[PDB]
């Protein structure tokens, strides 16, 4: 019964929302990255290197 | 019209009976859960029905307190059974999906 | 190079809340490293006691 | 049955032609029996010092008060037995006198237009009853709490530049400006290249070219040269101003960002926008069901009187937001809910509503250019400030051109974490912090 | 260059109806249903009903709802506007050219199909205390309701606003009686701008056809006199002083328009001393200082109300009133000019054609044309009409005045404001 979530408008809500909800997940991820040190991502930025090998 | 019908009908009518409403002089319509659709549509009644649905309730969450129920005589039978509520509630729905469908646009 | 400076961190980065916090983060990353190296080696300055010494006693491991 | 498209075409090109002057005499031709003509001129207050302010405002009190071929009385006498109207304005940038009368007295009603316009009796003793005249208007204007807000949101949006003044002036400016100041204002900004004489109806465009010929030669021609300045730039500042008065029953507010000037092309989209928020009154049949979410929202849950959104324009500057009026209790919703909705509009606007807004600006465009005497007036004020006269179906095109992406990109631009000026009268305690009405001009989600 | 014109179409349907309309090039369009339903048609059993449902025209109907209506409506940026007088209900409808068709079905279904649903009547109600209060508080309203519940003792004494007393009162059944019995077609004119003739009528034919109400143009206002007198305290006396005069369409009429223009209606210059005004001068001439005064003039369809009205300091109300009644008797003994009527025929004629230089005043006086005569006056013959009113005709206006019974509402600090004995 979510039909009512349904057409043009919403289409175009979620289209608006769209640049938006990826830089928020943009942010989550470095966020997440930064605060536990993650190695297997981090060992790829150019400075930053501070785990030598 | 025949056998099949007046089967699925006694069949609705054993529900009616084994869902025991009636034990306590309630209707249907004094049974639904109470959402906003519903809300409006009991919004919606005329003074003598509104009446009547809050002496029926009343009636019941007493017999409901002291666990007792109506004598059998006065059980609301099946099918006499008026669903006061439903044309209102109809009407209630039917509006609020108007503004769905224009909520789309 | 000076008033239109701050006018495009703004322009580019600050307007939108989504760009400020990624700036920030991205800016929170950068920074750690730098005041962490930055100021290891301020305290390893006004020393040379600790670990200088490591060069003689292991090798021979 | 022709189209709505088609019925923009069919209105008749607006005829300009210039005098050997600098008077640009401007007319519309219908079939009507009736017409208003007038003039307009580029003299406000925004051209005033500060002491002179009140100038103009002074001038039009006196200009049908007497003129030297037409003295004390006489003027109205004419006006009158003809069964015309006489009527005039001003505000912070245009002054304009028009006659509204039938078509055959076009003759005498550019003459008389000319003779106010130019050979004004400025008569001491006139002067002096104006004086008590204007001071008790002062009076009845400031319990016109509307006018009194819209007074301070442009005196603190235009802080100290020649726009935060009101056209009338101030008190200790009425009761000194004299014959000499008057008459100074009047050399400086009355001459030709700054007046336009506007006509609509029953009138042929050469009759017009006559009379402009034959009663306003004399102006600019052995005139202007050293002397004559241009408007200089009027800084937006964007702050507060808060006059506590619990005695009032209702509070006003209003509240704007800085809008571009006349000639800025997106104030076409700025209008859908606004036309989308619209406007409220508690006399608006349609309460719950009103398309704009503010005027709904404001209806149900009892959150205002009235309010309105606007965008006033100015030489390149203006004024973009709304008016409220609410009880005490209310201001604080009232701001939320507002606010809400620029913002809204500025990231997450959406394509069906604009359709909306385009079309409630179709409908107020047309539905206002209804008469000779909005038409007149159209044409005197957009040859002031266009150069041109704008036709229909051009304003057609720019509305058109209006999507949800041009609009969410034009109110992000003007609204979109900027500083607001905001008036506020009456009961206002609960009238918003400065700090949080600045905070709820952005968003964090976004 | 403008487009050569185009005539007025005009039609009388054998049920009684009638169709106007006028292809004018323009962008948008204007549609009313005008309807005899004013507040003349409610009696003391129901006073009130026309304002409820002034009010209601946009609630639920067979086929649209509130909800579509408001949103429908909107979404096109049209308007639906009511507007009622003591004798009509105009319903008018506003969109651009492309947008009719949409327009005139809520404008069908508003007028002929409501469905007045109990809980939306009464969850209206309390707007006729707010549209009430916000009429109110210009003085004018009260002394013009006031006016006419003097002069009259029948069906154009009753208020265009409803009685406090009935607020809340009116029923759903009411507003179906009242719909029933006066939105019939020999009650009604269907007129368009912007639209074609045969459209207007294709829609009048299939829709417009309900008959079964009432008949004529009344119960009869049978006009009586006397005065009301409210007490206010409002530094400023408002006071209409008022006779008999003629109905509208008589050439009597006419004459007592051109009598209005002798004494002064409004002004035409800002700010001026209003020199051709002679109600004006006479007042001005003894009273120093703040004041106004007009000529009244009401006209219906089988009565008409003329006179003044003023505004003053409440001490000089006496002093105002009498310069005026005795400016007028001055015009009823013979002191009028002739170059006077003449100026006077001027200001009529210009203001008249003044007045349908726009859509809306235009349709509005096609609407009432239609309803009044049942026929389209040019504005030619109206001017020609209005050239045939004689010097005797103005003079004997004033004098029908002068000797008839009156009528009077006054409000404010009334102490010094006279009685009628005392005129």
């Amino acid at each position: 019964m979510l039909t009512r979530f349904l057409g043009p408008r919403y289409r175009q809500l979620a289209r608006n929302w769209v640049p938006t909800a990826q830089l928020w997940g943009a942010v989550g991820a470095v966020g997440l990255v930064w605060a536990t040190d993650w190695r297997l991502i981090l060992d790829w930025v150019p400075y930053i290197n501070g785990k030598f090998k | 019209v025949s056998a099949s019908s007046r089967w699925l009908e006694g069949i609705r009518k054993w529900y009616y009976n084994a869902a025991g409403f009636n034990k306590l002089g309630l209707m249907r319509d004094d049974t639904i859960h109470e959402n906003d659709d519903v809300k409006e549509a009991i919004r919606r009644l005329p003074e003598n029905l509104y009446d009547d649905r809050v002496f029926r309730i009343k009636r019941a969450l007493d017999l409901s307190m002291r666990q007792q129920i109506l004598p059998k005589e006065q059980w609301t039978k099946y099918e006499e059974d008026k669903s006061y509520l439903e044309p209102y509630l109809k009407e209630v729905i039917r509006e609020r999906k108007e503004r769905e469908e224009w909520a789309k646009k | 190079v000076a008033p239109t400076l701050t006018a495009r961190l703004y322009s580019l980065l600050f307007r939108r809340t989504s760009t400020f916090a990624l700036t920030i983060v991205v800016g929170a990353l950068f920074f750690e490293r730098a005041f962490d190296q930055g100021a290891d080696a301020i305290y390893e300055h006004i020393n040379e006691g600790k670990l200088w010494k490591h060069i003689k006693h292991k090798y021979e491991n | 049955t022709a189209t709505y498209a088609q019925a923009l075409q069919s209105v008749p090109e607006t005829q300009v032609s210039q005098l050997d002057n600098g008077l640009r005499v401007a007319s519309e031709q219908s079939s009507q029996p009736t017409c208003t003509v007038g003039v307009w001129i580029d003299a406000g207050s925004r051209y005033e010092s500060e002491k002179n302010n009140g100038a103009g405002y002074f001038v039009e009190h006196l200009a049908f008060k007497g003129t030297k071929n037409r003295p004390g009385n006489a003027l109205e006498k004419e006006v009158e037995s003809m069964g015309a109207h006489l009527n005039a304005y001003s505000t912070r940038e245009h002054t304009a006198y028009y006659i509204k009368a039938l078509s055959k007295d076009l003759p005498k009603a550019v003459e008389l237009l000319a003779d106010i316009v130019q050979n004004c009796s400025l008569e001491d003793s006139q002067i002096e009853k104006e004086r008590d005249v204007i001071l008790q208007e002062l009076q009845e204007n400031d319990t016109s709490m509307r006018d009194v807000v819209f007074n301070y949101l442009h005196a603190t949006a235009f802080q100290g530049t020649p726009l935060a003044q009101s056209v009338e002036g101030p008190s200790e400016n009425v009761r000194k400006l004299s014959r000499a100041d008057l008459t100074e204002y009047l050399s400086r900004h009355y001459k030709a290249p700054r007046m336009v004489l506007a006509a609509a109806g029953g009138l042929e465009h050469r009759q017009l070219l006559d009379l402009a010929q034959k009663h306003f030669s004399g102006l600019s021609g052995t005139y202007d040269e050293d002397a004559v300045p241009t408007l200089s730039p009027c800084r937006f500042t964007g702050s507060q101003i808060c006059h506590r008065e619990d005695g009032l029953p209702l509070a006003h507010v209003a509240i704007a960002v800085e809008g571009p000037g006349w000639a800025h092309p997106d104030n076409v989209a700025l209008q859908v926008a606004n036309a989308i928020i619209g406007h409220y009154d508690c006399t608006y049949g349609g309460g719950a069901h009103l398309s704009s979410p503010l005027a709904s929202i404001a209806a149900t849950n009892k959150l205002c009187q009235s309010f309105q959104t606007f965008n006033i324009c100015y030489a390149d500057t203006g004024l973009l937001g709304a008016h409220f009026v609410c009880d005490h209790m209310s201001i604080d919703d009232m701001m939320f809910v507002l606010q809400g909705q620029w913002m809204r509009l500025c990231t997450s606007a959406t394509e069906s509503e604009v359709l909306r807004g385009k079309n409630l600006l179709r409908n107020a465009l047309v539905s206002h250019l209804d008469g000779t005497t909005p038409v007149c007036e159209d044409i005197g004020r957009s040859l002031l400030t266009y150069g041109r006269r704008i036709p229909l179906a051009e304003w057609e095109s720019r509305i058109a051109e209006v999507d949800a992406r041009v609009v969410r990109e034009v109110c992000s631009k003007y609204f979109y974490d900027q500083c607001p000026a905001v008036a506020g009268f009456g009961p206002i305690e609960q009238l918003p912090d400065y700090n949080r009405i600045r905070s709820g001009m952005f968003w964090l989600r976004f | 260059v403008p487009p050569h014109p185009q005539d007025l179409e005009f039609t009388r349907l054998p049920n009684g109806l009638v169709i106007a309309s006028l292809e004018n090039y323009a962008p948008a369009s204007r549609i009313g249903l005008f309807i005899k339903a004013g507040s003349r048609y409610e009696n003391s059993n129901n006073l009130g009903t026309s304002h409820l449902l002034r009010l209601a025209s946009s609630l639920t109907t067979k086929g649209a709802s509130s909800f579509k209506i408001t949103r429908g409506i909107e979404a096109v940026g049209g308007k639906l506007s009511v507007t009622s007088t003591r004798e009509n209900m105009a319903y008018t409808v506003e969109c651009l050219r492309d947008d009719v068709d949409i327009l005139m079905e809520f404008l069908l279904n508003v007028t002929t199909a409501p469905e007045f649903r109990r809980w939306e009547v009464a969850a209206l109600q309390p707007q006729l205390r707010i549209d009430k209060a916000v009429a109110l508080q210009n003085p004018q309203a009260h002394v013009i309701e006031n006016l006419h519940a003097a002069a009259y003792r029948n069906a154009l004494a009753n208020s265009l606003y409803c009685p406090d007393y009935r607020i809340g009162k009116v029923t759903p059944v009411e507003l179906h009686d009242y719909v029933q019995n006066h939105f019939t077609s020999a009650r009604m004119a269907l007129i368009g701008l912007g639209v074609s003739h045969p459209v207007l009528k294709q829609v009048a034919e299939q829709f417009l056809n309900i008959r079964g109400g009432l008949g004529l143009s009344g119960a009869k206002a049978k006009y009586h006199g006397g005065e009301i007198r409210e007490q206010n305290g409002d530094s400023l006396v408002h006071a209409a002083l008022v006779a008999e005069s003629a109905a509208i369409g008589s050439a009597e009429a006419n004459a007592f328009s051109v009598l209005q223009h002798v004494l002064g209606a409004g002004p035409h210059v800002k700010r001026g001393s209003n020199a051709t005004s002679s109600l004006y001068q006479a007042v001005a001439k003894g009273v120093h200082q703040p004041f106004d005064v007009s000529a009244f003039n009401a006209s219906y369809s089988d009565s008409g109300l003329f006179g003044f009205y003023t505004i003053s300091q409440a001490a000089s109300a006496g002093d105002v009133i009498k310069a005026a009644y005795n400016q007028v008797k001055t015009i009823a003994q013979g002191n009028l000019s002739n170059p006077d009527v003449q100026a006077a025929k001027n200001k009529l004629k210009a203001g008249y054609l003044m007045s349908v230089e726009s859509s809306e005043g235009f349709l509005d006086e096609v609407g009432s044309q239609a309803l009044a005569a049942g026929s389209y006056t040019p504005p030619s013959t109206v001017l020609q009409q209005i050239d045939a009113v004689a010097d005797a005709d103005v003079i004997n206006a004033a004098k029908k005045f002068v000797s008839g019974r009156k009528s009077m509402a006054a409000s404010g600090n009334l102490g010094h404001t006279p009685f009628i004995d005392e005129l």
